Parts: structure tokens; sequence; C-alpha cells
RNA sequence: AACGUGUCGCGAUGGAUGACUUGGCUUCCUAUUUCGUUGAAGAACGCAGUAAAGUGCGAUAAGUGGUAUCAAUUGCAGAUUC
RNA sequence: GAUGUGGCCUGGAGGUUAGGACGAAGCUUAUGGCGUGAGCCUAAGAUGGACCGGCCUCUAGUGCAGAUCUUGGUUGGCGUAGCAAAGAUCUAACGGAGAUAUACUCAACAUGCAACGUUGGAUACUGGAGCGGGGAAGGAUUUCGUGCCAACGGCACUCGUA
RNA sequence: AAGUUUGAAAAGCACUUUGGAAAGAGAGUGAAAUAGAACCUGAAGUCGUGACAAAGACAAUGGAAGUACCUCCAUUUCAAG
């Protein structure tokens, strides 16, 4: 029966941890990830959902070395 | 300052503690006043005031903390008492009070003397 | 008072189910004092637990 | 411009006993299945919405 | 606060309890049965509620529950013996039986003046119903007051 | 009789309205204004005397150095130009 | 279906004229008065605690009973339908606030019920294709000891994978 | 989903008494506790309680015209009127 009995016969599992992105979303046994395309060396970006890019675009991370690289360039590069 | 009202109130309840400190002030004696020709300093710790304002005018003391977070300086002889017994001091906003003796140091004489209006 | 702990003990001392562990039901706050192995065997040695 | 049509947002259809407005997509939240993109409908799109024009 | 006031205060003893854990429908009759009694009385009834001599008249919230004898002392002909509310409403009477002695009154003399039981706020639970769905399991718990006056023989 | 009905006084449940606004939306302007193999954006794990999240930071880790200020920080502890 | 109205009402702008801690907005009503009406105004609050009314112009996201309308909250049915597969518990002592809990009168019954953990004893069940003992997948502290009993374990708890 | 909007200030209820506890009854702070911690205001709907009016089965509601009883409402009159 095609519902709740058959529920029970799921046992694996089609995806694991990406190395790269962090989601639940490397295909096994295609060894790619169906979230960030790893590891193809370009990212996966699609015009027909803009919300899943804001969701990944620079600026929603930490932006640790480009904070720095902005307050040198609006002191033009001072020096002693 | 502003001629937005939001950006005025935004200002105020974020300004950090050095700012906050220039905001905490109050105005001096007519003593002192003659003597230094400066309106106002800003507050600060060991120094003596009269309440000119609210329950508690009236009363002098001695500063003992500006505590800058909650926007109001604790004075050593006003307060009150607890349910238990013991004792605790209120805050007071500083522009509600006087300053009648200044605490002295070398730097606090050269603010007053680059504050001078002669 | 619950003697859980010191039943389960003996148990693995004895080398027995708990259907033939004998706690002796007078000596029920000797039995509360034990709460290690060494214990529980000296309470064996004793005979509050056979 | 975009304001209150933020969804993938489908009609049930009939054949339930369900007005026919379009509705949330998805489950686990208390905004699945509601009411979507109508101007009588929580978090929809005003009527006639102005223009800068 | 209460939604009454005794005629001297002097002589009266309050009681209160709220968000108890009982059902609010057996709290109800259990509670408005006492109500012009005095308090002696009242305690006596309640003993022999829980002893299953006697019974509590259900007069609002006794829709299809069972037909007893013992109710015919109070004019019907259904009753219940809900010991849960009884326990509770027991409780209730020795608090207020305590204040009205630290007020130094003669407990053999108070008379019940004022009871109110009113519906406080529900709890949520769950239950599992065919075809996958999920329909409410809720708690109806009550508030409870009284005051009791001396009689002036 | 009881149950029920109606009106007024007082209580409960419920969270509307009013007043409030460090938020949103929209328009306009000024610049020695545009990241990365000299390893970016993103992702992970850690760091406080007390510290889950959040914020900041990287084994020099809720910060080192310099300049300017001038007496705090603060829930509790701890300790003038330092 | 057309049209008129020194016709009524709501948010904001330009003017003008007023009110408010001796109490603004909001809210309540067997509070009357005015108007054919939409509505307006007064009274009382044993309500509230800081804003706001009239008039002339300007402007609009400007008036609800119903759309199997949207979102939140209530409600009769209702102490109702039910909580019936896997056979089943009994007894004493100890533990616990969970008792042997009483106004006159009254020896005790007829006025504190119901229910629980541990140990001993009794009686049954699983019946080696096991409510036995170990592993893979999946789960990730659920494991151990001491406490605790608000919520959760569709009855209960002094107990628990809480 | 969700304003943390108690109060000027925690002054966030010492102490006594009943209870296993949660809490209750007193006492106290505050201008105010019907401001007691998710705490400004606190509507509608629904429910409890006290007092009162009655009332057959005529479903209830509704129109018109009177009367019995009530009325924290308004207005007008009291002596030459
Ligand atoms: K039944
Ligand atoms: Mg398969
Ligand atoms: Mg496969
Ligand atoms: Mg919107
Ligand atoms: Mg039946
Ligand atoms: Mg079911
Ligand atoms: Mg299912
Ligand atoms: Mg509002
Ligand atoms: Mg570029
Ligand atoms: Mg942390
Ligand atoms: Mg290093
Ligand atoms: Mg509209
Ligand atoms: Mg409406
Ligand atoms: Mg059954
Ligand atoms: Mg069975
Ligand atoms: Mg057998
Ligand atoms: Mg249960
Ligand atoms: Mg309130
Ligand atoms: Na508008
Ligand atoms: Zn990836």
């Amino acid at each position: 029966t095609k519902g709740t009995t058959s529920m029970g016969q799921r046992h694996g599992r089609t995806h694991i941890l990406c190395r790269r992105c962090g989601r639940n979303s490397y295909h096994v046994q295609w060894e790619r990830c169906a979230a960030c395309a790893y590891p193809r060396a370009s990212r996966r970006r699609y015009n027909w959902s803009v919300k899943a890019i804001k969701r990944r675009r620079t600026g929603t991370g930490r932006c640790r070395y480009l904070k720095v690289v902005n307050r040198r360039i609006a002191n033009h590069f001072k020096t002693p | 300052k502003c001629g937005s009202r939001r950006k005025a109130r935004r200002a105020h309840f974020q300004a950090p503690s050095h700012v906050r400190r220039v905001l905490m002030s109050a105005p001096l004696s007519k003593e002192l006043r003659a003597k230094y020709n400066v309106r106002a300093m800003p507050v600060r710790k060991d120094d003596e005031v009269i309440v000119k304002r609210g329950t508690f005018k009236g009363r002098e003391g001695k500063v003992t903390a500006c505590y800058r977070l909650k926007w109001v300086i604790l004075i050593d002889k006003v307060n009150r008492e607890k349910a238990n017994g013991s004792t605790v001091a209120v805050g007071i906003h500083p522009s509600n009070v006087e300053i009648t003796k200044l605490k002295l140091t070398h730097h606090r004489k050269s603010i007053l003397e680059r504050k001078d209006r002669s | 008072v619950s003697l859980k702990l010191q039943a389960r003990l003996a148990s693995s001392i004895l080398g027995c189910g708990r259907a033939r562990v004998w706690l002796d039901p007078n000596e029920a706050v000797e039995i509360q004092n034990a709460n290690s192995r060494k214990s529980v065997r000296k309470l064996i040695k004793d005979g509050f637990i056979i | 411009r975009l304001s209150g049509m933020n969804h993938s947002a489908h009609s049930w259809g009939t054949g339930r006993a369900v007005a026919r407005i379009p509705r949330i997509s998805g489950g686990g939240t208390s905004t699945s299945g509601a009411g979507a993109f109508g101007n009588m409908c929580r978090g929809g799109r005003m009527f006639a919405p102005t223009k800068i024009f | 606060h209460y939604s009454r006031k005794p005629q001297v205060s002097s002589k009266s003893a309050k009681a209160k309890v709220s968000d108890l854990r009982c059902h609010y429908k057996n709290t109800f009759e259990t509670a408005n049965v006492i109500n012009g009694m005095p308090l002696r009385k009242a305690q006596q009834l309640y003993r022999q509620v829980l002893a299953k001599t006697r019974c509590i008249p259900f007069k609002r919230y006794n829709g299809k529950i069972g037909r007893t004898a013992q109710a015919k002392e109070w004019g019907q002909t259904k009753g219940r013996w809900p010991r849960k509310s009884v326990v509770a409403m027991m409780s209730l009477l020795k608090n207020a039986e305590a204040n009205a002695i630290e007020k130094g009154l003669d407990p053999n003399q108070m008379v019940i003046k004022h009871v109110q039981v009113d519906q406080a706020a529900r709890m949520r639970r769950r239950t599992y119903r065919a075809h996958g769905r999920i329909t409410p399991y809720m708690c109806s718990p009550c508030h409870v007051q009284l005051f009791m006056s001396e009689k002036k023989e």
C-alpha cells in the first residue's frame, strides 16, 4: 500500500552535508551539490529566483576583509 | 541640531559614553559662575550639588556615581529604604541639580580655561 | 524508600536474574546504605542479600 | 512595486469546502494555507497601488 | 476585591482560589449547593458525599447524566459524586475557617453568604483522528470565591 | 416548584480602540567612492572571572598598538593622562 | 436608471477662532435634548491619564451584514461520543503532605473517599521465529547518579526516554 | 507569530497567620496595586453572581394604541401667582 505502510520502506539517504555551502544538499551518488553545484568552480545562480539570490549574496555573512579594505579606500591608503 | 525628530531621538538614545558625558551637564552656582565666567559643566564624581526640582529639592550632598547607562547621578544624601529596611540610592537627572563645589584637577582647570568667556 | 540500585548491583555481582536475588525485608536500613559494588559485596557476605 | 506579492501562492480550486482565493504554499508555519495576494487578505496587495507618475 | 461586600466587615471571613485544576462544570455544581448553609453543615455534607451516602445535585450542566434516588432530597432526579471537586472545596473551607479564627470569630456561628465560580483561561493538548486529522483536547479550570458571616442570635 | 426567559448592579474570560514610535516606504544631493592567487565573497569551528542566543573578535581571540579625550564599566565580582 | 442638496460622517494640508492636570483622546449608558434622516450636542462615570474641538478653503488608501470572503478570538452540541486487540492480579509491612482529617450528641458501622513507589509472599503470562542477549541503517546524550513533580507521559504517580 | 507600552523612581510587597506547595487572609510601598511583572487604556461577544419583573402550551423577534408599576432624566409651577 502506497501511503502509511510504504513510509516505513524508506531507508537510506540521497543527500549529505556539503563541504562548500553547508546545506544538506550534496548528492551522494552523483558527487555534486544541488544547492551550490560543488565541485564546479562557479556557483548556481538563476534569475527565476531573485529571493534565493538575495538569501545567498554578499553582505549576508561576515565581510571580514571587505570591511577593512573599504576603510582603507575611504581613507585614501593613509600611511605614516 | 536635526530638522528630523526621528534622527535626533535616535542619536540621543544611541549616544556613546563620551557623548553621554557632555549631555549630562548641570549649571554652576551664581558664585562659581561669577568666578569662572562659565555657565555649566559636566557632572563628575565627588562634586557637591543641591537638588532643584522634584521631591528631594533643597537636599545637598556629594556625587558618588554618574551611572550614564540609566542617565542619572547618585547623591549620597538622597536615598530611601526598601521593605527589608536596607537603604538604596535614588537616581536624579543632572539637569535638575546645581553644582556648588567643583572637584578640581589640572585637566579640569584647563577645561574651564578653554571655556572661559572673558 | 527504593532499593532498585542495590538490587541491580546484586544482580550484576551474583550473575543471576532479578527473580533469584533476595533482599532481606527487615534490613532495609542497612541495604539503603550500600552505594558501591564493594559495599554490596559486603552485604552479600553478611547475608542480608542471598 | 513588490509589496504584498512576494509569495508563490496558488488557488486550491473547487471541490474543497474553501473559498477560491489564492493560498500560500508549504507547511510547518502558521502562514501555510493562508489567503494571499488579494486586497481583502491580510498581508495582501492593496487596491490600485500608488505610483510616482 | 470580591463581586459582593459583606454587611459587617469585622464579622466576616473571605477565601479565594484561582486557576484551580478541577472541571469548571463539576465545581460549579459542587460549590453552589452550600450557599446558604452553616459552615459545620457544609463540612458534614462534603464528608457524606465522600462516603457516598448523599449526593451533589446537578442542576445546570446535567445533560444526559444518570438518575439516582439520593437526588430526591434536593427536588431533582439527577446527581453525581465528584470527589476531585469535593476535596478542593474542603480545602477552601478550611482556609476560610482559619481566617475567621485569626480574626477572632467563632466558627460554630459562621454562615456562608457568598459563593461564586467562574471559568478560567484554558490549556491546550491535542488528539489524533482518522484520515490524518488533529483535533483539540482542552482543559477547563475555574476560579472560586466565597465569604461567610457571623449570625446574630 | 424546578429548568428556562427578560432587565439592572457587580465580577470573569477576551484583547479591540486611543494615545505613543530608535521601524518601513518614497524623493533629492555630495565624493582623491568599486573585491580576489599579497588567497575574496560564502561556509565551519572557537574566544569572557561569570556567557544559551545575538553582537564583536581569531590561540595576541567581547581584543594588541597609535592619536584624541578625561574618570568610569555596572547584573555581580575584580582592579589620574597609566 | 439619471440628477440635486449653505446634505451627514472619516484620515491629512493652508488659514482663522477656541479648549485642556479645577482633567485631552478613547471607552460605558432605563443621560436626556435637537434633526423627516444620515447624525449632532449635553449629563453621569464610584472610567482614563495628555492631547484636542468649531468654521472657510485644499486633498484622499474616506462610510460594510452577507463575497463556500481574509486574520484573531468565542460558542451550542457536551460533562456528550467515547478512552472495549495483545488474558491478571492479590496480600502484608515500610515510605510519603497524599490520614484513621467530625460542630452538639455520640464506643465502634451508618460523617475523608479514591489512588501511588519499594521489599517480602502468592498467582499467572512471554514460551528460544521470546515484552531474552548482541549488531547494520536511522537517531544523537535518549546512557549513569542525586534531586524534583509547574508543564508533558489522552486515567494516575511519591515514578519517568520529562 | 511576536511593540518587553509596570511605574517619575524597583520604592518589584519586610513581617504575622493558614497551607505539603501553589496560593489565601492581614500588614506595607506608591499619587494610583481594578499600575503586582509580559503588569497603559481594557471594547464587543460569551459566562458567573445579587436584586427585581413576570410568565402556560400560543417559536422568538416586530407594528399601532393604551394601561399597571418603576425612573441616578428633562422642563415648568408654587399665593396672587
Ligand atoms: K460515556
Ligand atoms: Mg525499496
Ligand atoms: Mg540512489
Ligand atoms: Mg502589506
Ligand atoms: Mg449514552
Ligand atoms: Mg484517534
Ligand atoms: Mg497518519
Ligand atoms: Mg492599537
Ligand atoms: Mg564591477
Ligand atoms: Mg555564547
Ligand atoms: Mg600565534
Ligand atoms: Mg478602500
Ligand atoms: Mg465589521
Ligand atoms: Mg471502558
Ligand atoms: Mg483488554
Ligand atoms: Mg505459557
Ligand atoms: Mg494524564
Ligand atoms: Mg491593564
Ligand atoms: Na491615509
Ligand atoms: Zn553546496
